[PDB]
RNA sequence: UGUUUGCAAUUUUUUAUAGUAUAUAUCAAAUCAUCUUUAUGCUAUUCAUAGACCUUGGGUACAGUAUAAAAAUUAUAUAUGUAUUAAUUUACAUAUAUUUUUUCUAAGAAAUUAGGUAAGAUUUUGUUUAUAGAGAAAUUAGAUGUAAAAAAAAAAUCUUAUGAGGGCGGAUCCGCUUCUAAUAUUUUUUUGUAGUUAUUAUUAUAAUAAUAAUCAUGUUUAUUACUUAAAAAGCUUAAUGGCUUAAUCUUGCCUUACUGUUUGAUUAACAACAAAUCUUA
């Protein structure tokens, strides 16, 4: 007799997440904040842009 | 037409979209108020037994994608946004980069028997049993080329944390569950030990960890999450090791305890968990792909870096 | 077969050692016909050979 | 000891006995989700059929211009099949620096930022 | 609820009818043992 | 049991509203 | 309001709610999803215009012009008719209604979308159960070298439904079964019904002889017919009585 | 479609998932749970703020699906939710702010910027949705940047150098590979020579074309969608090209 | 009124009606603890009502962009101010235990339980690749390939048949026997190898030819079937043999690890007998 698994997940939000260029995309989390503003992240990193000169 | 008339004729999707006079009629929650009863239950009352119990046995159990099913997980909410840009830029320029053109009626190639089998005149040889794989004692699967019809892609990621030290403070086991959960969003699976070592007070078969596992959209939002939110925020840090791959297109690294904090869903909260508690995880991308150039390549595609290693 | 693998006879007829390839490919069986021109493995789609065993 | 009791807690409302049942719908109920799920299915196997569309053309395209590219003489001098086995060379395809990461990196997003492109960029 | 209180009062009636018959056949079974 | 807390709450409305009536009625004369 | 309108719930739904059929109902991924449905089943239907005008062009064209003649013209639109098929189900295996329809006992048999939800049905269960009783009681290779059912066949005594391989009492089998087939294929055939007793015991040889307790022929049934008594053969219903019903039994020893 | 599904399952996941425990984020009696119990009850206990209003619990939890027409499903008024959430509705000590004092968060830019208003062909950040293609004037054809292959230099060397003659080394761009992905023929005039033209796909980052000083006879230059290319481009030229596109 | 509230949807049975056995409804059981107060409370607004900003209150709201019109409603003891009574009666509020709603301290975080039966899973060991802390030695993720539109037809070689109750000697007993059927075999004689999507070529959006892809009406975490040497792991304990299609493992329900008598064997157990072992009714 297989047990039928149920699936236990928590409470999960829609978020936006705006970069540090501006661009504001929609995510799924489980935080409860509505807007994650992301002050350092890969559009303001030298290691992924490489040719930027204001980073540099 | 006699195949035109096969067909259902009160056909239910050919019917007009619904009016408005009817839709500002349409009160869902009226009804009920209204009517100061309890509409009668129906006689069908099937539901899903809690165990299966064979394929014969006259209850049977309903497909996952069954509303009414004990395992059914509602659908998509959103498309994540590396799955669309995988698909709309590189899923063609992965194609264009790694193409060998086959001229248009090359024979197709017999893929070779790698269990070899003792051929010749000798009277020994008809009943030997196959030969062992040459070289390696088990067969490494073979990779493919990347086609229109093969392209590398992501399937699940499983996040695992080991706590060799929650064997003498139950604690620090509680609070690693606690942080995979809210990092992945899902419940893991509490893991145990295998070997005994007095060295490192190894004691086996007692929990010592967990993992979870994420597939389809929620491992790609989880690598967004990672790629462009958690990586570049760790103080030097130089990227990707260059040995990362078990030869198979699957990717494995690992993160820091100070580095798993810096997770947007353990950073709100941080409060919460006692100090000193946050554990470091092992994050295994399973791929699509078929070798380790080919997964590296496809990590490439999605914005991780890597140094020589 | 017996508890301690002891392979026993059923009915009463002439022992026969075959081998049956469509049941499992790498297995050899003992059996028991009623006629002892008989040859086993039976092919599968031949009714099967029994006997009545009773008095009336 | 008290933050720990808060963890548990979390746990105890995943627990398989406290999570909610599966879901009770009624005949119309259930039917309205067939066509919603049929549907779905359905959207999906067009936007699959597109994707796969437009690889075989891709891929079409370049068997086109390979094939005829690997019967070409040329340029000048040189032999049948040069610039076809110097374009199906690999030199640097599976490397480190195979895929610039300023190409990768950037995503597609829902809105644009506060500068979408840049036209003054200098070498 | 003019037309449904005469189901309900049909379905009502129908399984106060068998909680008469279990019981009116539950004190004959008590009866033979 | 909801029906229990429902004639219970029912039940305990009208002392209200006798209570309110009630005391409605001693303001005005004093 | 009376019993021939459905159920309880239905003739209080009925008489509660407002008037309007269930596909229009004002729900906003409902009626998004029947639109993509709606577009979609014209696509089917297009392409059923499409392929049954490209038959004629092959229908009407001389074999000479096919490199393969008569051969290779037959097997072209042999795929093209099976395309069809597929086409003709496809328009209507997403319609609510028609799985509605279909669930009632209400659907038109003589239609490919009903008999192929049918048989869909039959293979999920009915079909497993008799796949097994055919093998584990020996009816192979017994009776029949091979046999792969492909129609349904429930058998009911004095109304009761008999499952498959039960021990019976003599006293019911006494009277001719009544046998509630289903066909899954189109068009009207001719069925025999044939009854036969697999383990009647010879004593004076030391082996089983087989016996017919029933014989018919001739007996017309198409997908729209469901139940057919074996008393009224060559009465009621049309066919030809070899032999009549003889009572099941089994002298006192024998298996 | 897809916006009333999302709308659908989000609902669907709401009688699923467990519920929501504020006490695991916020603290008790602090700035950050008076704001969230404020903008709860605004929300009818609702922790969520994209599916409307819905108890998964209770004697109307079957009335979960949304009439036509409604506007909460619309990607519009998810975000105009999503932003009027993340005002802080509570000073830092624990007092609500007055409603004119709320300062609103700054919105998200519009898709459409102003390239696609004034329709600037010669702009990057128009139809920020689609491909965008170079295409090349020549003293007049339009066409993508081509040249001659010299004897020394490969497909993918030679299309690397004209791009920076025809265009400027002020680009950044990635040649994605050494394949071509498209091939024009022009046959002979039996006489004239034939043109045997093979197209490598390059993809631009960053930066602007410029045609100053260019070597070749260039005289103009526009970022054209795949539907513009058509109407601007010959039929044959485009017949061979177009299989190199994509989908958007 | 158990079962989700918009409508005959699972299996069998009970009863009733029409009907002559069927058909519909109904009932019960199996499968599953879905949570159910139609508002009595809350919210906003307004109005009296104290007057230096108070209690209690009366209205108003018209609900698909659903709504104030339930995001989760209990009881009881003490005692306090307002306030009421024949009364610690009643109403209000807060002081605070106490209980109910199982809904808030992870057993789906713990235990190597070994037999009967049913279902499901089928290399688990070692080796090897990679992987924060992590090292010779800690955890986790991996490690074969193929197939899934659909074939038809001609003869021949055996072998089988409770097939033609075949023919002939002595229906079903037997060695000879032709014919048919089934599996197998032939390197055998072959024929066909589409349709669909797209490409290219010619032809006047369609037709034709070639090339490539193609299990897919299905919640891609696809699925299903087959395949993946040997040793090793596991199977109460050494060794040998065996099992991987179960004798291993997991789960459900169980305790035939039953009473009496008895069959045929171990080429007549141990080269006798006895204590034994397997097995049948
Ligand atoms: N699954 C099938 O029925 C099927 C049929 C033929 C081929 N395939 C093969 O499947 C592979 C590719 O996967 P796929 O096409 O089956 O699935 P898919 O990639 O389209 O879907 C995978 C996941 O993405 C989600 N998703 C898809 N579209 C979405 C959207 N618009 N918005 C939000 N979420 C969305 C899905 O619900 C699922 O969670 C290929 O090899 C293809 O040939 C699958
Ligand atoms: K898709
Ligand atoms: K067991
Ligand atoms: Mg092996
Ligand atoms: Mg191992
Ligand atoms: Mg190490
Ligand atoms: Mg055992
Ligand atoms: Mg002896």
């Amino acid at each position: 007799a297989t047990f039928v698994p149920r699936h236990r997940r928590p409470y999960q939000f829609t978020q936006l997440v705006q970069l540090s260029d501006g661009s504001t995309f929609t995510v799924r989390t489980t935080m409860p904040t509505a807007l994650y503003k992301s002050a350092k992240d890969s559009r303001n990193h030298l290691l992924w842009q490489p040719s930027d000169k204001s980073l540099k | 037409i006699p195949d035109l008339a096969e067909l259902e004729t009160r056909s239910a999707l050919d019917a007009p979209i619904p009016s408005e006079e009817d839709k500002k009629e349409f009160r869902p929650w009226k009804r009920a108020a209204d009517r100061k009863a309890r509409l009668p239950s129906s006689r069908y009352q099937y539901h899903p037994p809690k165990y299966n119990r064979g394929p014969l046995h006259p209850i049977q159990s309903p497909p996952s994608s069954d509303p009414i099913a004990r395992d059914f997980v509602p659908g998509p909410f959103n498309m994540p946004r590396l799955k669309e840009t995988f698909r709309t830029v590189m899923a063609s320029d992965l194609m264009t980069l790694a193409y060998i053109h086959t001229p248009p009626g090359t024979p197709k190639k017999e893929p070779t028997e790698r269990l070899r089998a003792w051929e010749g005149d000798s009277p020994y040889f008809a009943n030997r049993a196959r030969r062992a794989p040459r070289g390696a004692p088990e067969l490494p699967i073979r990779e493919r080329d990347i086609s229109f019809r093969n392209i590398p892609e992501i399937k699940e990621i499983t996040v695992s944390t080991f706590v060799p030290l929650g064997l003498k403070n139950p604690d620090l086991l509680i609070v690693a569950r606690a942080v995979l959960l809210a990092m992945t969003g899902t419940m893991p699976e509490m893991t145990r030990s295998k070997n005994n070592v007095v060295q490192w007070q190894l004691q086996a078969n007692k929990p010592a960890g967990c993992k979870t596992t994420i597939y389809g959209n929620a491992a790609w939002e989880f690598m967004d999450r990672l790629i462009h939110l958690v990586l570049p925020r760790i103080k030097d840090w130089k990227g990707v090791p260059a040995s990362t791959g078990d030869g198979s297109g699957n990717v494995q690294f690992g993160l820091n305890p100070e580095d798993v904090q810096l997770f947007p869903e353990v950073e709100c909260n941080y409060d919460m968990y006692p100090a000193k508690m946050i554990p470091g995880c092992h994050i295994a991308i399973k791929t699509t792909a078929t070798s380790d150039r080919q997964a590296k390549l496809l990590l490439q595609s999605l914005g991780v870096p890597f140094y020589s290693n | 077969m017996g508890r301690d693998h002891t392979i026993h006879a059923a009915v009463a007829g002439y022992v026969k050692y075959y081998r049956d390839p469509q049941l499992h490919p790498d297995r050899q069986y003992i059996g028991v016909v009623f006629n002892r021109n008989d040859k086993l493995p039976y092919p599968k789609d031949a009714p099967r050979k029994r006997k009545l065993g009773l008095v009336a | 000891d008290p933050r720990i009791i808060n963890i548990l807690r979390h746990f105890a409302v995943l627990s398989p006995k406290r999570i909610p049942p599966p879901l009770r719908f009624g005949r119309n109920r259930y039917l309205r989700h067939w066509t919603i799920h049929r549907a779905w299915l359905l959207f999906r196997r067009q936007q699959r059929e597109q994707r796969e569309r437009i690889l075989m053309q891709q891929h079409q395209s370049m068997s086109n211009a390979c094939e005829e590219l690997r019967n070409t003489e040329g340029p000048g001098t040189r032999e049948t099949g040069y610039l076809y086995r110097v374009a199906m060379l690999k030199n640097g395809v599976y490397g480190l620096k195979s895929i610039p990461i300023e190409y990768a990196s950037r995503a597609l997003v829902e809105t644009p930022g506060r500068q979408a492109w840049n036209h003054e960029w200098k070498r | 609820s003019s037309v449904i209180a005469e189901l309900i009062k049909e379905k009502l009636a129908a399984r106060a009818e068998y909680n008469a018959r279990q019981s009116a056949l539950r004190k004959l079974q008590q009866q033979k043992m | 049991f909801l029906l229990g807390i429902k004639e219970r709450k029912l039940a305990k409305a009208d002392r209200r509203e006798e209570y309110r009536r009630r005391v409605r009625e001693k303001r005005e004369q004093r | 309001g009376g019993p021939e309108l459905g159920s309880r719930r239905r003739r209080a739904a009925l008489a509660t709610t407002g008037n309007l059929p269930f596909e229009q109902l004002p729900y906003q991924c409902f009626q998004d999803a029947r639109k993509i449905l709606q577009q979609d089943r014209a696509a089917k239907i297009a392409q059923i215009v499409k392929e049954t005008e490209k038959i004629k062009l092959i229908e009407a064209r001389d074999a000479s012009e096919f490199e393969g003649g008569e051969a290779a013209k037959q097997t072209r639109i042999k795929s093209l008719r099976k395309y069809i098929e597929e086409l003709k189900i496809l328009a209507d295996i997403n319609d609510p209604e028609v799985k509605r329809r279909f669930e009632d006992g209400r659907g038109d048999m003589t239609k490919p979308v009903y008999r192929f939800m049918a048989e869909r049905r039959w293979r999920s269960m009915d079909y497993k159960i008799i796949a097994q009783r055919i093998s584990q009681f020996h009816v192979v290779p017994d009776l029949l070298p091979a046999f792969d059912p492909t129609m349904d066949v429930k058998l009911s005594f004095r109304g009761y439904q008999v499952s498959p391989g039960a021990i019976l009492d003599s006293r019911v089998t006494e009277v001719a079964p009544t046998l509630r087939m289903q066909v899954f294929d189109k068009g009207e055939r001719l069925l025999t019904v044939v009854v036969i007793d697999s383990d009647v015991p010879d004593v004076t040889h030391d082996n089983f002889k087989r016996r017919c307790h029933f014989l018919a022929a001739n007996i017309p049934w198409d997908p729209s017919k469901t139940v057919l008594s074996l008393r009224s053969v060559g009465d009621r219903v049309e066919g030809d009585v070899g032999k009549p019903w003889l009572p099941p039994f089994a002298q006192k020893g024998s298996p | 479609f897809e916006e009333s599904f999302y709308f659908y399952q989000k609902r669907l996941n709401e009688r699923l998932t467990a519920p929501f425990r504020k006490d695991f984020y916020f603290k008790k009696d602090t700035a950050a749970d008076l704001d969230w119990r404020i903008k709860l009850k605004e929300r009818h206990g609702v922790p969520a703020k994209d599916i409307g209003r819905y108890n998964p619990r209770g004697r109307m939890a079957w009335n979960d699906e949304v009439l036509v027409g409604s506007q909460t499903s619309s990607r519009k008024h998810m975000v105009e939710k999503l932003l009027a959430d993340a005002e802080m509705r509570v000073s830092e000590d624990g007092e609500e702010i007055p409603a004119e004092d709320r300062v609103p968060v700054e919105k998200p830019m519009p898709r459409r910027t102003e390239a696609d208003e004034k329709g600037d062909v010669k702009r990057l950040d128009r139809a920020l949705d689609k491909t965008l293609y170079l295409v090349v004037k020549k003293k007049a054809k339009w066409m993508f940047p081509t040249g001659v292959v010299p004897t020394d230099e490969g497909l993918h060397e030679t299309a690397a150098r004209i791009l920076a003659e025809s265009a400027g080394v002020n680009m950044n761009t990635w040649i994605v590979g050494r394949v071509p992905v498209a091939h024009h023929v022009v046959r002979p005039v039996f006489l004239k020579k034939g043109e045997k033209i093979f197209f490598l796909k390059g993809r631009i980052m960053a930066g602007q074309a410029d045609l100053t000083d260019n070597l070749h006879d260039l005289v103009d230059f526009k970022w054209l969608t795949q539907e513009e290319l058509r109407s601007t481009l010959a039929e044959e030229y485009f017949h061979s090209v177009k299989g190199m596109f994509a989908e958007r």
